RNA sequence: CGCGGGGUGGAGCAGCCUGGUAGCUCGUCGGGCUCAUAACCCGAAGGUCGUCGGUUCAAAUCCGGCCCCCGCAACCA
RNA sequence: CUUUAAUGUUUGAUGUUCUAACGUUGACCCGUAAUCCGGGUUGCGGACAGUGUCUGGUGGGUAGUUUGACUGGGGCGGUC
RNA sequence: AAUUCCUUGUCGGGUAAGUUCCGACCUGCACGAAUGGCGUAAUGAUGGCCAGGCUGUCUCCACCCGAGACUCAGUGAAAU
RNA sequence: GCUCGCCGGAAGACCAAGGGUUCCUGUCCAACGUUAAUCGGGGCAGGGUGAGUCGACCCCUAAGGCGAGGCCGAAAGGCGUAGUCGAUGGGAAACAGGUUAAUAUUCCUGUACUUGGUGUUACUGCGAAGGGGGGACGGAGAAGGCUAUGUUGGCCGGGCGACGGUUGUCCCGGUUUAAGCGUGUAGGCUGGUUUUCCAGGCAAAUCCGGAAAAUCAAGGCUGAGGCGUGAUGACGAGGCACUACGGUGCUGAAGCAACAAAUGCCCUGCUUCCAGGAAAAGCCUCUAAGCAUCAGGUAACAUCAAAUCGUACCCCAAACCGACACAGGUGGUCAGGUAGAGAAUACCAAGGCGCUUGAGAGAACUCGGGUGAAGGAACUAGGCAAAAUGGUGCCGUAACUUCGGGAGAAGGCACGCUGAUAUGUAGGUGAGGUCCCUCGCGGAUGGAGCUGAAAUCAGUCGAAGAUACCAGCUGGCUGCAACUGUUUAUUAAAAACACAGCACUGUGCAAACACGAAAGUGGACGUAUACGGUGUGACGCCUGCCCGGUGCCGGAAGGUUAAU
RNA sequence: AGGACCGAACCGACUAAUGUCGAAAAAUUAGCGGAUGACUUGUGGCUGGGGGUGAAAGGCCAAUCAAACCGGGAGAUAGCU
C-alpha cells in the first residue's frame, strides 16, 4: 500500500512511501548475512570509473539461493523480509529438512504457503522448474540464461517475462524490454511474477531521499567549462552542439551494441 | 588560520619512512642519491 | 562616412550574370452567361525600364556622379 | 562473331550440418582449509567470436602549428 | 519586461516635485512554449519601491568618559 | 604580606596529538625577553620519570597495503589467491588514604582481583586450519527506577563579636568513605523439561535447526542502585607543641535524616519509523583424522611467573601548528552556588591570573562608546551605521492557500514586595503505627515531616516592577528562484549550482559505459519498476509548426570504392 | 514524524568599522545563517600532473594552478631591454 504524506514541512509535501505490514518488523536471519564494504564508483586503481555513486547507508548482504538446487522438498514461506540491495522483497523460506534459505519474493505468496522445486513441482507461483516443463504463454521470473548459472532475467519489482513459444530445443521468450531471445530448455524459471509492483509509484520528494539511497548529485554538461566537458562555455548557457557524453560519444540515439558472439540468440530486437 | 602542518609521526613514517622508501624501485634511488650527496640524516627517522 | 542589393505597366515580382528580342498574376476596358453583381469564359490595350551622361553598330542590362529605400557597420579605452 | 547446350576442369560468393581448433566471467572434482589459476570430466556455442598484420571510413576525444603587411593607434573599409 | 535601441514613450495611481516603483495600452530595433512559457502558498544573511515606528544619518554639530596622539626616561624599525 | 580588580561550561583541573627535560633546586646576568632585572620556559652544574591490574608491544580483524605460486606486460612493473600486516574497533585483571623541592590507579599501609606454568589428591574420555551459538552493533522519542552532587534541618566545635542591636527562629566551619565479596531488587528477555526420528549445517555430531509426542506450569538468563561487609581502619575542623620561622611531629569530636535532581548509569534497554543499520578472535560447546594402564579436561589446595617500553613537564598554549614569548587554529573527560528554560547570561566558590614597558599632560585629530534641545531620512547610490522592538501567560490575528501554513502576523492586557485564602494550597515524595504473606530489597493501609507552582483579593513603595546582563522591527506591492542545502579557502554566497519530479535515448548482462598497453576491476555479487548519458528543474495550466541545413537511426538495388 | 521553528556548543562567513609596513602573508569587534541533518568531526587510509577531484567557480591539489613542486635536457630561445 502507498501513502501520500500531508504537507507538514517544505519538501515533505510530495513524498510517497510504499508500505506493507507483511514485512517482518525486526532483525533478519543473521547466519545468511555477510558484509559489503562499498566502492563509490572506484576500481582497483581507485579512479572514479562511474559518477554519482557513493555515500548512502551501510547495508548488509542477503544471500539469495538462485540455484534453487533443493529438489522435491516441501517448504513453508516463514516470513517475508525487507532487502536493502534489491528493489523487491525477499522471503525467508524454511525447508522440510531444516535448512533455511532466502529467495526472491514473488507476488502470489504469503507467510504460510506451500512451495517446492524441481522438474516435478506443480504450477503455482514460487515453484521452479526447467522451461521445457512449463506451458506456452505463461508468466515467469528469475529466468536463467546458462544451465545452472543461477538466474539473470527479471528479478526486479513487478517484473516478469512471457514465454512466447517453444520450438524444440530452443525456448523463445519475450523479455521485459520486449525482446525475442532464445534460451535453452535446461534453464530454470520461477512461476508467477515478482511482487511489490508499486515500487515504480514511489516518489522520494527530498534531495537527501536519494542521498542515503546511494545517489550523489549529477552535474549538467552545459553548466561546466569546455575543459571538463564537450558542452559548456559561452555567455548564458549556449549549446550549439550535438549532445554527447563526457567523452565525445554521441548520446540521444546511437547503438553501442557490439557483441556479435550471441547475435544468433536475439531474434527480434528492442522496440 | 589553519596552517598546512598537522603533525602525526605515524603518517610521517608511512609516507616518508625508511621502509616506505625501500618499498619501491624509484624509492631505492632516493636513498641512493641521499648517500650520493653524503647526507648524515638520510630520511626522516628517529 | 563605408559594403552589398534594389528602383520596371495601376500594384507585386522576373528578365541583367553572357548588350540587337520585355514575361507571369491581379487589376482595367468591352462583350457574353444570370432578372442583377461577383466568380467563371473570351479578346484587346497598357512599361519614359529611378535620373543625367558616356564607352559601344546597339544600353533594361556595362561603368561613373546624384536621389530615394532597405539591411549590415558605426568599435576597444 | 552472337546466342546457347551437355561434360571435364578452375575457383569465388552464399545456405546447411558436424567436432577436433578456439572461447567458456555454466555445472562437478582435484592440486587445496583458497570466489585466483591450472589440469581433468561434461554441457553449450563453434570454425563464428577474439587477437595480430595490411587497409578504407569516421573522428577537436588528444597532440603539434598557421591565423599577412602597409595603415596619419589598432579593427572594419581599401590597397599590394 | 533581468528582454524596449530610439525613450525619462503614452495614460492612470503614489509624492508639493517620481529617469526608479506599481497597474495597463501594444509602436515586440531584437519575448515565447524542457537552450521551457505563463502563474504560484511557503522560503530567502537576494533586487526594487512606499508607509509606520525609531533614532545624531542629517539641518549644524555640542559636551563628556576611556585608548593613542604631546612631554620625560629605557629600547628601538621601516619603505626611500 | 594586607586590600582592589579579572576569568569562572574558563584565562580551572586532567589525557590523546605533537613537542623532547621546556619540570624542580642551587647559582649567574654579557647574549635571549621589544624597558630595568638579585626574575624566568636564557647559560652552567646536579636531581627527578619506580606498574601483573593505565596505554602500547601481544590475540583478532575492517578501509586499505604487501603478496609464494599464478595471470599479464618492451624492461621497470601492474593485479591478485593462499597467507600476512594494518585501529580510530572488539578481547583478562585495583581502589582508598598517606607521601616528594620534582613522579606516583606505579612507592608505602590496608583490603582484593585476573591469566597461565608446574606439582599433588580425587573423578572423568579428551581432541582441529571443521560445525553451531555468542561476540554483534541504526536514528529518534517518551517514561520509570537511582547516583554524582547540591540545599535545609539535626548533631559537634568555636564565637557572642573594634558605630546602634546580636545567648537567639543567631553566625561561621565540618558532616568524607572506594575496588571486591555476600544478597539479586525496581526494571527487562524468553514458556521450560523429557523421549523418538531426520534427504539439514563441505564428512561426522549427543551442539544448533526442523518435524512429531509428553509432563508440568514456571524455571532460567540479565541487571544500575540500595542494605551489610570492606571499616572499633583511614580521613577529619580545631587544638597540643618545635621553628633553619618553609613546614614537621603528636592527637583528634560529629560523621545521620529529608528533599531536589542530571546530558551520568540500568540503556550493548522498550516502542515506533525508515534510509534496514562491520568482521574475526578470546569464550561456550560438538565431533573428524587419531590417541587411550596413557595423554588431556573439570574441581580444590600449594607455589612460581606476569617479561619490554612509555610514565617528567606542556596538553584551547611564551613549550603543538602559525618565521616571533603572535588577540588566530587544535580532538576528548570532569564541570558547583543564586537568579534563570539552559552548557545563554550575571556576580562569585575551588583554582589560577592582572596579559613584561611605564610616569605625567588631558590640544587638534583618530579609535571604542554615553547622552543630546527642535525637527525626524530633508542624509544618501541606498535608512549603510546607530537607534528601536526584545521574556512568559491570556485575549486577539487579514489577503491568499498546495488547506500544512500565512503567524510569535498585526495590535493589546497582567508582572515588584507583604499579608491573607493556607501559623506555605493543588501536587510530588514519603518514616512510624496496623495487617497479611508463596517471609523478602514484599504488598496494602497509613499519614508526620520535608518540599513546593500558579490563581484570587486586599494593602503599600517608585517616574519607571520582563526595572540589569540577556533579549524579534513590523506591515504593503513586486522581480527572480521553489523550498533546507552547495560554491569563487584569501575582493563576487547570488537571479549561479544542486534538488526531488519529468522526458528522450543507450544497454539482454562476458551488458552499455569508465580506468587500465594487458590482466583485472568499478557498473553489481545489481539485472529493464535496473543501470549509464544528456536536457529541464517543485507544483498548477500546458508544451504549438518545420526534416530543407547538421547529426543520428532504419533500408540497401544501383554508381563509386582501399588492400588483395 | 519533520533535509520543522527559536536559540548556545559547534560549523559556516552576509553587513559595517578597525586593520592594510596590522597582533595576523584575509584577523578582530559589534550584529548575523544553519544548528537531528544533503549536519559536523578526530583518527587511519585511497585517487596524481595533460592527471586527480569537483552540489561545476576553470575553483582546490602544502600560502604557489587556463595545468603544482624538485632535479635534469639547458648557459633553452630572444629580430628585445
Amino acid at each position: 500500500a502507498v501513502v501520500k504524506c500531508k504537507p507538514t514541512s517544505p519538501g515533505r509535501r510530495h513524498v510517497v512511501k510504499v508500505v506493507n505490514p507483511e514485512l517482518h518488523k525486526g532483525k533478519p536471519f543473521a547466519p545468511l548475512l555477510e558484509k559489503n564494504s562499498k566502492s563509490g564508483g572506484r576500481n582497483n586503481n581507485g579512479r572514479i570509473t562511474t559518477r554519482h555513486i557513493g555515500g548512502g547507508h551501510k547495508q548488509a548482504y542477503r544471500i539469495v539461493d538462485f540455484k534453487r538446487n533443493k529438489d522435491g522438498i516441501p517448504a513453508v514461506v516463514e516470513r517475508l523480509e525487507y532487502d536493502p540491495n534489491r528493489s523487491a522483497n525477499i522471503a525467508l523460506v524454511l525447508y522440510k529438512d531444516g535448512e533455511r534459505r532466502y529467495i526472491l519474493a514473488p507476488k502470489g505468496l504469503k507467510a504460510g504457503d506451500q512451495i517446492q522445486s524441481g522438474v516435478d513441482a506443480a504450477i503455482k507461483p514460487g515453484n521452479t522448474l526447467p522451461m521445457r516443463n512449463i506451458p506456452v504463454g505463461s508468466t515467469v521470473h528469475n529466468v536463467e540464461m546458462k544451465p545452472g548459472k543461477g538466474g539473470q532475467l527479471a528479478r526486479s519489482a513487478g517484473t516478469y517475462v512471457q514465454i512466447v513459444a517453444r520450438d524444440g530445443a530452443y525456448v523463445t521468450l519475450r523479455l521485459r524490454s520486449g525482446e525475442m531471445r532464445k534460451v535453452e530448455a535446461d534453464c530454470r524459471a520461477t512461476l508467477g511474477e515478482v511482487g511489490n509492483a508499486e515500487h515504480m509509484l514511489r516518489v522520494l520528494g527530498k534531495a537527501g531521499a536519494a542521498r542515503w539511497r546511494g545517489v550523489r548529485p549529477t552535474v549538467r554538461g552545459t553548466a561546466m567549462n569546455p575543459v571538463d566537458h564537450p558542452h559548456g562555455g559561452g555567455e548564458g548557457r549556449n549549446f550549439g552542439k550535438h549532445p554527447v557524453t563526457p567523452w565525445g560519444v554521441q548520446t540521444k540515439g546511437k547503438k553501442t551494441r557490439s557483441n556479435k558472439r550471441t547475435d544468433k540468440f536475439i531474434v527480434r530486437r528492442r522496440s | 588560520m589553519k596552517r598546512t602542518f598537522q603533525p602525526s609521526v605515524l603518517k610521517r613514517n608511512r609516507s616518508h619512512g625508511f621502509r616506505a622508501r625501500m618499498a619501491t624501485k624509484n624509492g631505492r634511488q632516493v636513498l641512493a642519491r641521499r648517500r650520493a650527496k653524503g647526507r648524515a640524516r638520510l630520511t626522516v627517522s628517529k
